[PDB]
């Protein structure tokens, strides 16, 4: 009820303020369930959108700078990717490591440690998703999350 | 049995109890929310002194 | 204490930063002079986000220490992070 | 418990002096957790040289300034004669591996279990990354950065 | 030109750990020119491809026939003569990462460059002759052909 | 950069449905029309009630959304009649709205059913649909002797955005692409699935083979009428509303352009 | 490995040498310390009170922190080292186990109207007139009571104006 | 208590039909048999018939207020 | 208590425009139609209708919340072209579907019921 | 040497806004991280 309570709570309670709780040093919020089951299936390898649909979901981003993104797949048919469009909703230039909950433990030591045939071990670089399937271990709540780095 | 239109309630300087100066208990009594010591604590926490006084002094019982 | 040897951080506390602003937008609301120039604004906490940002802010922090001794920051002073 | 936890604690504040205190001005912390450092700012983090062996630390920590050809990959030419020519920079780098070798054995004394695990507050393996990725470092070229800027 | 690498390659293997996804399958394939291994994955929904296929792969850091730079964002109004007419599957990712035998004396005498299309993976492995136009955090398009 | 060019067939018409097929038109064009079907086809309904006397055993706004749920012929009607919001009257006039009244007592001992034909309208032309000259008359409340209810209503021009007791529907079968060769639906069990109406597939095929180049084409519809509507009529009717639709938001967008 | 022996090679890695140790049922840490082929060093006990009679202040500071991360940490949660820290040192600060409980927490001299706040409201009050004690207004319960800004956070410090910058 | 007028899902007029689903059952026709009679062919508006408890027959068996 | 009529999903409130036009400042040639009291029956169909340009890069629409009614379009066109005039474009030819869909339907009636 | 001298003041910047803030009531804040784990963790 007055101007100085208000910037108070305004510069000190505010929820993005209370992202990273000092409780743990991690995110007390994070991705919950529709969004969460739904990013997995999105980022899997296999997902192709095509131009209305890749229009659809811009139409959706606040911070879009109106630039379409090249499509992963220029022929026969254009198609973009999850990632793709998973990419253009990571902010900034952040980096980021994790592993799908899929991930097999014995393909780190073997071959195809960067090239993942399951497409886990989510790998992020300059802002953009250039591998793995996101989930709870990428956009939960715990700690070097996606959402932790990006906060 | 659980409407919503049974459940929302709203206060701006209502009517308040007789022996403490302090908003009502109830919707029927168009009574204030409780500024409990737990959130007393969490706005401890926060370090929120002017709101902490705004609810538990100038907004209760000045 | 001597003002020449202040012990306390060169940076404005998240607490500091939150009064100072509700209490310049107090101020500015009961029609205080503004440091900065003014666009479009109308409501005091913009303006005094943008006095604070601009670092004309006329008010002095005085930060108590433990053993009862104080020690006064200008508001442009102090290093503003957020 | 939670009620007689928070009126145990409730007046324990971060004092200006950077000392932790109770009501009575008492000293609980001469700083916050041992470090003076907020909670929701530090991560978790690897300390590198404390569960390596002592001929893997030296082949990962000692700067190896005797290979030239090594040097010619890593390092530039006139940072490669730099390197090879001058002592007082070698004396620098040497004593770098001793003081880290100091700091192993205080870590070893602080961690008497091998866990490296560590919250600290700047994640240094992402800003080397991040520093990385927004000048562009080719890894495969060798670098223009002086041993001894690292040092100093 | 603009083109980084080029090559014929002869689909040797399909999904090799079993099929990980329904749309995309990987292609383990080997070269004869240059003898270079590759995995690819692909798109197998849109441009199926068979074991024992053969297809001309072309690495290229741009598709407009003349040198001359992409800006990365999706232009379909575009009239200029681009590579891309002369090939059946074309993608456009970026390379994120270049291995190799390298040691600390020696220089790599085999690379190994990644490259992610939106996700799609691929390596192309072999002698460090033939990946030299590779730089980590550099676009590249696909241009696949497939021939008889 | 233009129109399409669609294509009808009508594989059905009954005076209870309309079974057709649009061809060469967009997925969104058919929704819209699909949509329209339901929400933006006006017709005649119930939307005012004064219940001067009811001693039945249902309260007063039980029978006010119970009458408002009886569809009235509205073919030739709806078209002229205006909505209250343009006319240029008082609360009602015949212009606008229809007039009903009921009164209904039951001095027998037989329990006395209050049905849509106790509807007695002004208007000859919108009537109860089971009152129109089978299917029996739609059941108002029973009544039981002695007990009796005497009401006033108006009827008004809506469709089922406002209310769906203004939607002509009585559902709307909607299919595109009957074998999933668009692949729109992955079926982790192609072979579990029923096969559509509209299939053209050999039994042992369990869907067809995935065309690349598809788009959605071959819209099936099947629009059934709750009575108030021909369906035909709320297929036309349905169209014609969609293009003053546009139409209007051309005009609305045509000043805004010159106002810049 | 949290029991195991852990050595550090002559070759410098961390080995862990699977070793027997006992579980006793009951405690007497003042004698089995003191017992041929015990370890004297690694030896110890969940009963604080008996780390604290037997070792001393700091030894049950740390078996405190060790005991209650212990409790937490046996579900596999984590919480910062910081608080567990400060509570510890809440209990350890005054040179004897400050439990938690009126026993504890209304035993320091934080001031009668920081204790009436916790438990024992009358017997606090009526202790602290028939002594005349007097509350300094230092913690935040005191404040929040009459209604005056806690020294806490916003409240720390003070604001004045600045004549020569109004300018 | 009453018949609905329509089906909650589709809109499908059923006022008219539980008289004369009554009227089927007693002439020992299946509770399917009938709604098929009836025309409800979609399972909204069989359940619309098929769960209906007619409660108001119940509440006629009470004198009303006045006589 | 707080139910809106719902009148106020398709009548618009005395001076409330039913379409506004924002030019859109990140990119060149694009333009922000907010349109009032509409839903994604037309927002559908006109961007479907937008997307058969070639001359038009961006087509999209969006609802912002369901609670309320009215919304957003966002049309980029190439720089000969005008995203005013692809919208407009995009309404005639859907009116002219519309039309002949209507006229086709009337003579596929008339076929039906005559034989 | 420029990705180096970024890094050092990136570094530096960072430690300094993980500093504790005067006038944090880590007490209450300790007691709240310690009690809130608390209503999880099983009681038998
Ligand atoms: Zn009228
Ligand atoms: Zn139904």
């Amino acid at each position: 009820q007055s101007l100085e309570t208000r910037a108070e709570i305004q510069e000190l309670a505010m929820v993005p303020r209370m992202i990273v709780t000092p409780q743990s040093n991690r995110p007390v919020m994070g991705i919950v369930q529709d969004t969460l089951t739904a990013v997995r299936k999105f980022t899997k390898r296999d997902v192709f959108l095509e131009r209305g649909e890749v229009m659809n979901l811009l139409m959706f981003l606040s911070t879009w700078d109106g630039k379409v993104p090249q499509p992963a797949i220029l022929k026969p048919r254009p198609l973009w990717t999850g990632k793709q469009i998973f990419s253009l909703i990571i902010p900034g230039h952040i980096n980021c490591i994790r592993t799908h909950s899929t991930h097999p433990d014995d393909e780190d030591s073997g071959p195809y440690k960067h090239i993942s045939p399951g497409d886990t071990k989510v790998v992020v670089e300059n802002g953009e998703l250039i591998m793995g399937i996101l989930c709870k271990k990428s956009l939960g709540t715990s700690a070097g999350s996606l959402v932790h780095i990006s906060y | 049995k659980h409407m919503v239109d049974d459940k929302i309630h709203s206060r701006a300087r209502g009517p308040i109890q007789i022996l403490n100066r302090q908003p009502m208990e109830g919707r029927s009594r168009d009574g204030g929310l409780r500024f409990g010591e737990m959130e007393r604590d969490c706005q401890i926490a926060h370090g929120a002194a002017q709101f902490l006084r705004e609810r538990l002094f100038e907004a209760s019982d000045p | 204490q001597a003002n020449q040897k202040r012990i306390t951080t060169p940076y404005m506390t998240k607490y500091e930063r939150a009064r100072v602003l509700g209490t310049r937008a107090l101020q500015i609301a009961m029609c205080a002079p503004v440091m900065v120039e003014l666009e479009g604004e109308t409501d005091p906490l913009l303006i005094a986000m943008k006095e604070l940002k601009a670092r004309k802010i006329p008010i002095i922090i005085r930060r108590y220490l433990p053993d009862g001794s104080y020690e006064d920051w200008g508001v442009d002073e102090l290093i503003i992070s957020d | 418990i939670q009620r007689r936890l928070i009126k145990s604690m409730e007046s324990v504040m971060v004092k200006y002096d950077a000392t932790v205190r109770n009501s009575i001005n008492q000293v609980v912390q001469l700083r916050y957790g041992e470090d003076g450092l907020a909670g929701e700012s530090v991560e978790f983090q690897n300390l590198a040289t404390l569960k390596p062996s002592n001929k893997a630390f030296e082949k990962k920590f000692r700067f190896d300034y005797t290979n030239e050809r090594a040097l010619r990959r890593t390092l530039q030419e006139d940072l490669v004669k730099d390197v090879l020519s001058n002592a007082h920079i070698q004396n620098e780098l040497e004593r770098e591996f001793e003081r880290m070798r100091e700091d192993r054995e205080v870590l070893r004394v602080i961690f008497p279990t091998g866990d490296s695990k560590v919250v600290l507050p700047c994640n240094l393996l992402r800003m080397i990354w991040n520093a990385q990725k927004i000048f562009h470092i080719n890894p495969r070229l060798p670098s223009d950065l002086h041993p001894i800027k690292v040092v100093e | 030109a603009g083109i980084l690498f080029e090559d014929i390659f002869d689909v040797k293997d399909i999904d090799p750990e079993g099929k990980k996804f329904d749309r995309v399958s990987r292609l383990h394939c080997e070269s004869e020119s240059f003898k270079m291994d590759l995995i690819l994955d692909v798109n197998i929904q849109i441009y199926p491809v068979d074991l024992g296929d053969k297809f001309r792969l072309v690495i290229a850091s741009t598709l407009y026939e003349d040198g001359t730079l992409d800006d990365g964002e999706y232009n379909p109004t575009d009239d200029r003569p681009s590579r891309a007419d002369q090939f059946e599957y074309v993608m456009y990712g970026k390379v994120y990462r270049i291995e190799g035998d390298e040691t600390s004396t020696e220089a790599a005498t085999r690379l190994s460059a990644y490259v992610s299309y939106g996700g799609l993976l691929m390596r192309l492995q072999g002698d460090a002759n033939n990946l030299h136009g590779f730089e980590v955090d550099s676009r590249v398009y696909l241009l696949m052909k497939k021939l008889a | 950069p233009y129109a399409n060019q669609p294509t009808v067939r009508i594989t059905e018409l009954t005076d209870e449905n309309v079974k057709f097929i649009i061809e060469n038109t967009d997925l969104a064009v058919a929704n819209s029309i699909r949509r329209v079907f339901i929400a933006e086809v006006p017709i005649i309904a119930i939307d005012w009630v004064q219940i001067d006397a009811n001693s039945s055993v249902l309260h007063d706004e039980f029978i006010a959304h119970r009458l408002g749920l009886i569809p009235l012929t509205s073919d030739d009607i709806v078209d002229k009649l205006q909505y209250s919001r343009d006319c240029t009257c008082e609360e009602f006039c015949p212009e606008c709205s229809v007039e009903f009244t009921l009164d209904v007592r039951c001095n027998e001992d037989q329990t006395r059913h209050v049905t849509s034909r106790d509807l007695i309208s002004n208007s000859p032309r919108v009537i109860p649909v089971t009152s129109r000259n089978e299917q029996d008359d739609i059941l108002i409340v029973k009544l039981r002797k002695g007990q009796e209810l005497r009401l006033r209503a108006y009827a008004k021009k809506g469709f089922g955005k406002e209310h769906a007791k203004w939607n002509p529907t009585a559902g709307v079968a909607f299919e595109y692409d009957p074998d999933n060769a668009l692949r729109h639906t992955v079926y982790p069990k192609p072979e579990e699935w029923p096969k559509s109406e509209y299939s053209e597939l050999d039994e042992d095929e369990s869907q067809a083979p995935y065309d690349p180049n598809g788009k959605p084409e071959r819209f099936y519809y099947n629009v059934e009428s709750c009575g108030s509507l021909r369906p035909e009529t709320i297929v036309l009717s349905a169209l014609s509303g969609l293009k003053k639709k546009l139409s209007d938001l051309q005009t609305q967008l045509s000043h805004e352009i010159q106002s810049d | 490995d949290n029991k195991k022996k852990i050595i550090i090679t002559e070759d410098g890695e961390f080995k862990a040498l699977q070793e027997w140790i006992l579980e006793t049922d009951g405690v007497s840490l003042m004698r089995v310390l003191s017992e041929k082929d015990v370890d004297p060093v690694r030896t110890t006990s969940n009963d604080i009170v008996e780390i604290f009679t037997v070792l001393g202040i700091e030894a049950v500071r740390k078996a405190l922190e060790r005991e209650l991360y212990h409790v937490i940490s046996f579900d596999g949660s984590y919480v910062n080292y910081r608080h567990l820290a400060l509570l510890c040192d809440t209990m350890t600060c005054r040179g004897h186990l400050m439990a938690i409980t009126r026993h504890g927490v209304n035993r320091q001299d934080t001031g009668p109207l920081m204790k009436c706040s916790f438990e024992e409201t009358v017997d606090v009050l009526m202790e602290a007139a028939a002594h005349g004690e007097s509350d300094p207004m230092k913690g935040v319960s005191e404040n929040i009571m009459l209604g005056q800004l806690a020294p806490a956070g916003t409240g720390c410090f003070d604001l004045l104006l600045d004549a020569e910058k109004c300018k | 208590m009453i018949i609905p007028v329509r089906c909650f899902t589709c809109g499908k007029i059923v006022g008219n039909k539980w008289e004369a689903y009554l009227g089927l059952l007693q002439a020992e026709y299946t509770e399917g048999d009938a709604l098929d009679a009836l025309g409800l062919k979609r399972y909204c508006c069989r359940r619309m018939l098929l769960a209906h408890v007619d409660l108001i027959e119940k509440l006629l068996n009470y004198a009303p207020l006045e006589k | 208590m707080n139910a809106p009529p719902a009148f106020e999903s398709f009548l618009l409130f005395e001076g409330e425009k039913k379409i506004t036009i924002n030019k859109d400042t990140k990119v060149p040639n694009a333009c922000l139609f907010t349109i009032n009291k509409e839903d994604h029956t037309l927002g559908n169909i006109i961007k479907s209708q937008l997307l058969k340009d070639p001359q038009v890069l961006f087509a999209g629409y969006k609802v912002p919340h369901p609670l309320e009614h009215k919304i957003i379009i966002r049309v980029q066109t190439t720089p000969d072209y005008s995203p005013q005039e692809a919208f407009t474009n995009a309404i005639t030819d859907l009116i002219s579907e519309l039309s002949l869909l209507e006229e086709r339907f009337r003579v596929a009636i008339k076929d039906k019921q005559e034989g | 040497g420029e990705a180096f001298d970024w890094l050092l003041g990136e570094i530096e910047s960072k430690f300094n806004q993980a500093i504790a803030h005067p006038g944090e009531m880590v007490g209450a804040l300790a007691a709240q991280s310690l009690g809130e784990p608390a209503t999880q963790m099983t009681l038998n």
